[PDB]
């Protein structure tokens, strides 16, 4: 006979004892631990709602891999990337370029806690936390891996954190901030709370949700099974976030989450959001991405939120307003400057696009419809050099984003400045200014790509040296419109 | 000299990195963040260009430079119309 | 300018590889951008709390190296190839258990032999979480993608170990319920003499924050330790008290050692490809051999009584 | 924000499910094991959400009869791609729940 | 320490032994065994050349389905059904009818010979291939079950062998004769041999590639897969005919070759022909059913045939010949009785189509295309009653299949009758006839369903009593075009 | 003609109370040859074949009107028969390897490489007639759950062989001078402890009556194995310090009592016929002298000098 | 007085069965067998219609009788134009 | 004539099903059989590799163009059908004729 994991699961995570012969401060340092002084014996009531076992865990994930593997050697040859739109294929280029080593770096965030958690559960779940990354890093690298040989933007999926280019270092200064770079009990709250109950279902599952309707069902079955895993190791925040509550530390985990929910929210939506309304093809757009949202984030994360016993962020209301004006600067600040990028952003406004963007951002035509008026006009008169920049965008010191806001008719743009210790920096919102003021030593002597421009660290210094600075190895890799422009033959 | 701005105009969408000189009026840094967004995101319009401080309530003089402004290296200007 | 390049065959790292690239080489080299840049490890400010930590015990460390990422896994065991591997492992271990508990085999063990696993065996779930921990954390620290994933695996393979513990002394309980079985491990972790000399080791072990000494002292000291002094004698004692599950189940964790023993060596040999790496190591090992020794005769003495 | 405030004052519960065979059984299961809540259920095609007011319960017993095949209740996991709720799980149910009430 | 295969796998078939207690003959009763005369001992040099053991067989077909199982469950909402034409959904639909029950009638077939061969690695190989054809029947009930909610057609994945449905009847008149109605040596040499290295790859690889072009991949992984058990136990039949031809029974090898080849080819014609060359869309046609053939029927299994020391069948002029005319003519049969079948024939002759098939099949147009000029021009003037018929086509004694010949500017059409016993039969062919007479105690007193219709036995003795007697429980169970005419529109 | 809607299963299932499980969907009712009494295979109704049916299945005197209402109790279909025995047999297959790397055959009592050549090596002949014969249970019986069951049993016998085939092989390397791999032929047609299986066997395998062959074999001849060969060579191991044999026999015993699991089942189907009584209790009482003749030889045999 | 025969019609693709009577002529035994042939598959022709048993060279006379025929039930019919 | 070229070939060798193993075996049989031309007709579903009169496929070059662990005996996952006769063991599988044509 076998016993059930209930009769013997506590004993597993009997394994927290008292140091003798370090101090418990010298075991689990305040630097790498973040118990915020909440003594050992208060964490043993840590209690993981998902729990495994290791003989289950090995398992279910051998099973797990067989099919996602199955699938793909299934549909090699149904011709996805010779017959998908180019804005489909721009897409797989942007997610595996900016999640795939990112992905790896959660081993990481992941360690920290397995090491540095002072709760004997999180230790265990930490453990399952690793192996599920690795996971995750080595099947973004296997996929992608296969279309090297038919374009060299797909490199990218292994090369993008190891480069300067801008939006990976957006990415990488995210990550770092909220995986790599903070306390176990900080991780837990950032990484596997608020981000992976939140954003991460944009990116995995309503992604999954066009790629369906778009026809690719590797990618799709793909990013759906990440998900699961996900789901699993993502419930160790919320026992962490109890346990602070209940120690006194509310006002600290309530600023955690704030902060970990605006700068995931700034880099999914200049990822996200393009691909979303832009890249996916009209018919495939299974929802807006303003509608997923409301579905993910306000309607489940946030209401989880509130479920556990925190409140809604001091800055709710700006959050709603950015949902609807954001991601479409952000969309024709990427396209704008599609040389900096990795992938070929698709320029998205065709008039049946602009009828559909119109329908759901009402006001669409007389704000970012103004700008690709005039790129539109630009393209039918082949003045192809007023398409492309001479100049670089000034970026956020932050989100590492440009600054940006609304154009056209009602025109309004701010950005939010700050002197600091002899240094005057720029943010492109109020909460990340305040973000920024959470955690100065953080951020301070951070540099942005245009202030190494500035600093003589780009040379040349013209947008050809950005480039090459960038990491860009042949004309290739940089970013072209989707479609060679083919959709003006539409306006 | 070499003087670093960050500049929004009128009707774009973002703020961009625009290097003018010390010794600039106002008119020419106008027209030099002009060529970075008319013609290229916003339509050409009737009318003078006016510099001042992001989000501030008065216009630099027309005839003033740069050295003569309060004006920092790296600091936001706005360009806008009368 | 800029050149017109035609599409490789695989990643551009690896293009210059002679042979085709495996399965292990595409998803597990080169993974570490933390190392790309010895300012800033992380993408935050050069001297943010984590940076100085990176450069301190990554980066300063005495262990030297032109190209950690060079390193390969002598067993080239990708996650895909792990799970498959050990849930034929941990399949087999589990219908070990399942059988020897159809046969009654807890109740066929020589008198008293309850009592030698309640001192000497229970509380290893301690011991097998501590090198969990300490997995981790050469993991996180170590500098290359290649290193870091064996010690994953070496992570999980503890959870393994702990695991099988925590399962046997909750069923050695069913049968013998009045010796303290799964209730006072921590008591004896702490206070009883026979398991001070490997508390003490794996309390200092744990707060050397330097990844090569990290590495040396845990898989160079501390795991080839409990292989000798710990297991095998386990399995003898077992053998001496008609226990023919232990020796058994510990075979299959001793494969699982002796992987861990594998990569480990391959690293080494790596590292003495700088001559200047032999006597730092070698001075690793001279510093915890006492303590490994101390801890290891305590423990025999223990199991002797 | 009258839309957004009406998105976040939802008490709704239950599991996402990816694209595969196990969508129509847990939606079958969702509405036995669960008499007198009325499930609602949004298709996405790569994942289905299916949800109740306030607590949603799935049991081992009727999943396995609505599945048609043995299964145990950590397998979900091979299709449970998130959820809304808490969670809490066991060898023979698993309970999505709030406990507050919005 | 594991032992190579190759070091105890003469052990698992050293199983003969000389019995004491029952002779021989007993053991091996010839009606069940077919041994011919050949004594046990010279059984023993039988040598399976694609050898298995029970661990390996497990371990691998446990992952064969895994992955079967896990496509299928990733496209469930590919959108199959209602997304393909209707021409692909008809050849499923015959498929599945026409197969999955015959593939459990196989697991009969290697039943014989696990128990009544006296080759020790026959008895052995037998019961993998028992466990292939349990596999393969219950794929293919398990496959088209999902689809019972949409279309009562695909209940005949199950009911079609139970019914006396024309088709039907034809397919167990085949299977029954070369699979269960036979000896263990004749099993071996007509079903694993003659079969499962021809035709099977007709239907099973031939189909799949038709099934790839047309963007179905749960269909085409799974009959692909189906193919990989059968190239390994097909393997039974080279040892045993080699074992004939070695102890003086060459021509009675060949005899059995002979008839069970021709066999397969008639019912073939009548259920992959009309899909390869008009229920598949034009677009989807990855060959022509003639350059299929040529490929697996001429190229490689008569190849091989000649390989193993056997000849040229004798009919192979005529072989020939009806490669190139029968299926059109069938075709035109299923398609003129389609309310007879449990799938939709899709006509297949728009003058797209037409100019392909005057191209594969030159000549095309004046001989069965006159018969589709006539059928055409009465649909475009909505003078359907001509489109229906109104009496039963006649049916051949052996191949339960509408005697047929080349229409229009050369016509010619020639059946074959015998008189035996008192009974008058009517032939499809010269070989159809010989088959007959190789062994007439197997056939003599079927009686065909025209014969039955004759004699009494379908009441009442009309189109709707025949239909009822052959099963259709509702009108929506039986055949139409696939298309419900809109080809017309296109001539 | 009638008009109707499609169905959410099979027509034949339609009117279940409960969903189709899988094993329902792909193993129930798929004999066609039942249908046609006069014709069970479409050929000539008097054709060898059909003469044979006829005799040997459709006139047994056991009988039932809804034979295809039987239900293997385990419910079985091809995916879970291969998910649960890739499971056993590579818990098999690890301790045939462990037990090697240990050389658990030189420890065995001295001799007991002579008993396991006379009484363990020769088995693979009588678990070859259990192969032979369940396939031919498997292709006269009426129904195809009853098939499917017989089908397995044919698998699992063929597993037995081929463990005993291994291990046959594996014993002769440590003991060359056993005859082990050579001489098995010679004492199951010579050596009087097999004589009374060989009969039994040679017997059984030519009752060509379905009935009459699924009894004799699943109710006499298998629980006689079990009982008679499978655990007292279980208890000779155990006396001669041969620790694998128990394990490897254990494993075997798990088929064994699944083919009694469906066997009592299918008995107990055809008890709902009261006539069916007499005709098994007749049957039993004929073949249970000579299974008990074939158990007493081998014992002796087993437990001689 | 039914009379059953499998005929097959000049340039169709098939052999049907067409029931007659014992008493018909041949001229309408051919109406019979072109009923389910002309105008389905068969384009009509001018032409008087004949019948002969299949394959053969002769032609049964144009008003002889099925009875008169020496023909079988279920024997093979062509019709055919002269 | 077209059927009598058809039949006297010599073509020898796998049948792969579309899926991982196609393209390393066509790498691995040009690998293992120098001085033979190799034929591929892809048929999308499945792609028919042969050469004329014999066509090894090693484990050894197998498990090197496929970039993972491998065993002969999986090779049976893959292999639909196959022209020639086959001889196969631990270390390579051997499509051949006896005759030539
Ligand atoms: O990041 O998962
Ligand atoms: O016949 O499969
Ligand atoms: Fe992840
Ligand atoms: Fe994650
Ligand atoms: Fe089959
Ligand atoms: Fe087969």
């Amino acid at each position: 006979a076998m016993h059930p994991r209930k009769d013997w699961y506590e004993l597993t995570r009997a394994t927290n004892w008292t140091p003798s012969y370090v101090t418990e401060e010298q075991l689990f340092p305040e630097r790498m631990s973040g118990h915020m002084g909440i003594p050992l014996e208060k964490w043993e009531s840590y209690d993981e709602p998902y729990k495994t076992s290791y003989p289950e865990y090995v398992s279910i994930q051998r099973e797990k891999d067989a099919g996602a593997y199955s699938v793909k050697a299934a549909l090699e040859r149904a011709k996805i990337y010779e017959n998908s739109d180019p804005g489909w294929i721009s897409t797989l280029k942007s997610h595996y370029g900016a999640i795939a080593v990112g992905e790896y770096a959660a081993v990481t965030g992941e360690g920290r806690m397995a090491r540095f958690s002072k709760a004997p559960g999180n230790r265990n779940m930490a453990t399952f936390g690793m192996m599920d990354e690795l996971r995750h890093g080595q099947l973004q690298l296997f996929f992608p891996h296969e279309y090297c040989k038919k374009d060299r933007q797909f490199d990218w999926a292994w090369r993008a954190y190891h480069s300067n280019e801008w939006a990976a270092i957006a990415a990488k200064h995210f990550f770092d901030d909220i995986i790599t770079g903070r306390d176990a009990i900080s991780v837990a709250i950032m990484l596997t709370f608020s981000f992976e109950t939140g954003f991460t279902n944009m990116q995995f599952l309503g992604l999954a949700a066009d790629a369906a309707e778009a026809g690719d069902y590797t990618f799709a079955n793909l990013i759906s099974s990440i998900a699961t895993d996900e789901s699993r190791h993502a419930q160790q925040g919320g026992p962490a976030l109890q346990l602070l509550i209940e120690n006194g530390k509310r006002e600290e985990a309530q600023k955690k989450v704030d902060m970990a929910i605006w700068r995931a929210w700034r880099l999914f939506a200049v990822l996200t959001g393009p691909v979303m309304d832009y890249y996916t093809p009209l018919e495939d757009r299974s929802q807006s991405f303003k509608e997923f949202m409301y579905e993910w984030i306000i309607g489940q994360f946030e209401r989880s939120l509130i479920d556990l016993g925190l409140d809604k962020p001091w800055y709710w209301d700006l959050f709603l307003k950015d949902i609807d004006e954001l991601h479409h600067s952000y969309h024709m600040g990427v396209w704008y400057w599609r040389t900096t990028a990795w992938w070929n952003p698709a320029a998205g406004v065709t008039p049946e696009e602009r009828d559909w963007l119109e329908e759901k951002y009402p006001g669409w035509n007389k704000r970012w419809g103004r700008c690709w008026d005039v790129i539109t006009e630009n393209v039918l008169d082949d003045r192809m050099d007023l398409v492309s920049p001479e100049t670089l965008p000034s970026v956020c010191n932050m989100s590492q984003i440009p600054l940006v806001g609304v154009p056209g008719d009602d025109w309004n743009i701010e950005v939010f400045s700050l002197e600091h210790n002899g240094r005057l920096y720029h943010f492109g919102s109020e909460v990340d200014r305040w973000v920024f003021q959470q955690d100065p030593v953080q951020y301070q002597n951070h540099m942005n790509i245009v202030d190494r421009f500035l600093a003589g660290q780009i040379q040349p210094m013209t947008l050809d040296g950005a480039l090459k600075y960038m990491g860009f190895q042949s004309i290739e890799e940089m970013g072209k419109d989707a479609h060679d422009f083919a959709w003006a033959d539409k306006c | 000299s070499a003087f670093p701005v960050h500049a929004a105009f009128e009707k774009d969408f973002l703020v961009q990195l625009v290097v003018v000189d010390l010794n600039d009026s106002m008119d020419q840094v106008a027209e030099k963040v002009a060529y970075h967004c008319v013609n290229r995101r916003v339509a050409p319009r009737e009318g003078v260009m006016r510099v001042r401080k992001h989000r501030s309530t008065e216009l630099f003089p027309r005839d003033m430079t740069i050295a003569e402004s309060g004006l920092n290296p790296t600091e936001v200007i706005d360009v806008v119309f009368e | 300018s800029f050149e017109s390049k035609k599409p490789m065959r695989t990643w551009s790292h690896l293009a210059e590889m002679r042979k085709k690239p495996s399965e292990y080489d595409i998803v597990s080299r080169k993974l570490h951008y933390s190392t790309n840049n010895p300012d800033s490890p992380w993408e935050l400010s050069p001297d943010s709390p984590m940076n100085l930590w990176y450069k301190q015990y990554r980066n300063a460390s005495p262990l030297k190296h032109d190209n950690w990422d060079a390193f390969t896994d002598p067993d080239q065991l990708v996650y895909r190839t792990y799970n498959l591997m050990q849930d034929g492992q941990e399949s087999y271990v589990q219908s070990l258990f399942d059988q020897f508990n159809e046969r009654e085999h807890d109740q066929m063990v020589r008198e008293g032999w309850e009592h030698t696993m309640a001192r000497c065996y229970s509380p290893l779930r301690y011991l097998f979480h501590c090198l969990q921990m300490s997995s981790a954390y050469v993991q996180q620290m170590a500098p290359a993608s290649t290193i870091s994933n064996c010690c994953i695996l070496q992570t999980a393979d503890s959870l393994r170990w702990l695991t099988h513990t925590a399962y046997r002394t909750h069923e050695l309980s069913l049968t013998y319920p009045d010796a303290g079985l799964g209730e006072h491990e921590r008591e004896l972790w702490e206070k009883e003499p026979g398991w001070q000399g490997l508390r003490e080791l794996m309390e200092k072990q744990l707060t050397a924050f330097d990844w090569g000494e990290a590495f040396v002292s845990l898989n160079l000291v501390v795991k080839p330790m409990i292989v000798e002094s710990i297991f095998k004698p386990l399995q003898q004692q077992a053998y001496e008290n008609n226990d023919t599950l232990l020796p058994l189940l510990i075979d299959s964790q001793l494969k699982d050692a002796e992987r861990h023993s594998r990569w480990s060596k391959a690293l080494v040999k790596h590292a003495l490809e700088n001559p200047d790496n032999h006597a730092v190591i070698e001075g690793w090992i001279e510093k915890w051999r006492p303590l490994a020794d101390r801890a290891a005769e305590a423990y025999l003495s223990m199991l002797s009584s | 924000s009258t839309l957004a405030q009406q998105a976040l004052h939802n008490n709704n519960v239950g599991p996402i499910i990816r694209a595969g065979d196990l969508v129509e059984p847990v939606i079958e299961t969702a509405e036995i094991d669960n008499p007198g809540k009325e499930i609602t259920v949004e298709d996405r095609r790569a994942y289905v959400r299916i949800a109740a007011e306030g607590e949603l319960i799935l049991t081992r017993k009727t999943l396995e009869e609505q599945l048609g095949r043995p299964f145990n209740m950590q397998e979900l996991e091979i299709n449970l791609a998130s959820f809304a709720g808490q969670i809490q799980a066991d060898e023979d149910q698993i309970r999505f729940y709030f406990d507050k009430t919005m």
